């Protein structure tokens, strides 16, 4: 919601896969040079999630999922990671297909 | 006790930030969690432990160590005074015995 | 695989006195040998988008 | 005091490591440090009864 | 060795709950989508 | 009353609070008669270099 997931770099190794999978905005780079503070990172829907878990009056639920999302985001920066240098190969989807 | 062990952490920090400029031969593969953990390992266990009370339950990164570093907060002591001057008479290597 | 923190659910302020969380119940379960077949289904569909 | 009011006070050098009083800003500048804190004011300083 | 790695503080550091890998993935995906269609066509003529 | 003998502080915090008061009576410095040798010579073959 409102995040770009896919995006385009210089020419990869794989001539038919040219993108790059990027869940939740985060970028594998960001465990090295972040560039928000600790307290800062958020993406859209998690917070809107959270917005609506207090306007619904669930504090506690809010509060243990405000708590939870840096390990959530590390998650899905893992994931990125392992999508975008170790599965790279002739066997992956070419991007027109995974486009249709 | 527990102000003058931060405070002699703080000056550690501050001068180890600038070795990556000084020397780029050499910390060509350098981070700053790289000298984080330098320090850390260097650090008596009591002060970590305290730090770890409150690590523990919430998620900091090298943007909130880099922020706490360049506070002008400190607390003088005999340690504090005598770690300051170490630091500064070393400032030129060939005074440790290192050359190009 | 790896847990979180057991320290970001809860605060310990004293021996007797400490904080709850609110899935406390879901926390401490286990699961059977189909739900890990399942969550390892679940990684499997993260990894390979569409 | 009485450290200080022996009968050899006037020919003594002091030597103290610590000073007092401390500066509060180096103890609450600690990043996200309120809960550490809370813990260790409740630890140092709560008194038990009755 | 890898910078992403090293931690510094210990939120992220928690128990290890199982290991997988590789070829036992492969394996099961191919045993998962045979079981489905073998049970999809033995509940109906 | 008289069958209350447990303590309410957590031992973690305990043990903290034992290593910083430990550590508080730490000694960086030494008290010495005469100063330590920072230049000393080498005899050779000659009378009056060294």
């Amino acid at each position: 919601w409102a995040t770009i997931d896919v995006e385009y770099r210089e020419p990869a190794p794989y001539v038919h896969a040219q993108r790059y999978i990027r869940y939740c905005g985060i970028d594998s780079r960001e465990l090295i040079n972040p560039t928000t503070y600790g307290i800062g990172m958020t993406y859209h829907c998690y917070n809107e999630m959270l917005r609506m878990l207090v306007a619904a009056g669930k504090d506690s639920e809010a509060a243990y999922f405000r708590s939870m999302l840096p390990f959530h985001m590390v998650r899905f920066a893992r994931i990125n990671q392992i999508i975008n240098e170790d599965l790279h190969s002739v066997f992956s989807l070419p991007d027109d297909m995974f486009n249709a | 006790v527990y102000a003058s062990e931060l405070s002699v952490m703080k000056v550690d920090m501050r001068h180890l930030s600038l070795m990556q400029r000084r020397f780029p031969d050499v910390l060509i593969q350098a981070r700053p969690s790289h000298f984080w953990k330098a320090v850390l390992n260097d650090s008596p266990e009591a002060v970590k432990a305290v730090m770890n009370l409150s690590h523990s339950h919430n998620f900091i990164n090298i943007r909130d160590m880099m922020r706490w570093v360049m506070l002008p907060s400190l607390q003088p002591s005999l340690k504090l005074a005598l770690e300051e001057e170490a630091w500064a008479a070393a400032n030129d290597f060939e005074d440790l015995m290192l050359t190009d | 695989y790896i847990a979180p923190n057991p320290r970001i659910s809860s605060i310990t302020l004293t021996q007797r006195i400490t904080t709850t969380g609110p899935f406390a119940i879901l926390t401490g379960s286990t699961p059977t040998a189909q739900q890990l077949n399942d969550v390892r289904k679940i990684y499997l569909a993260l990894m390979f988008p569409g | 005091q009485e450290v200080l009011t022996d009968f050899r006070r006037q020919d003594t050098i002091w030597v103290l490591a610590l000073q007092l009083p401390v500066n509060p800003q180096v103890v609450w500048d600690v990043p996200r440090s309120s809960i550490a804190n809370l813990i260790m004011n409740i630890a140092t300083c709560l008194p038990t009864g009755e | 060795q890898r910078p992403e790695r090293i931690k510094t503080t210990p939120y992220l550091e928690g128990d290890v709950l199982s290991s997988d890998s590789g070829p036992l993935l492969s394996v099961f995906a191919l045993q998962e989508i045979m079981q489905k269609v073998r049970q999809v066509q033995a509940d109906y003529m | 009353t008289a069958t209350r003998e447990v303590d309410f502080t957590v031992p973690d915090v305990q043990k903290i609070l034992d290593d910083i008061k430990a550590l508080a009576a730490e000694q960086v410095y030494k008290i010495v008669k005469v100063p330590s040798i920072s230049f000393r010579h080498i005899v050779m073959q000659s009378r009056d270099r060294v």
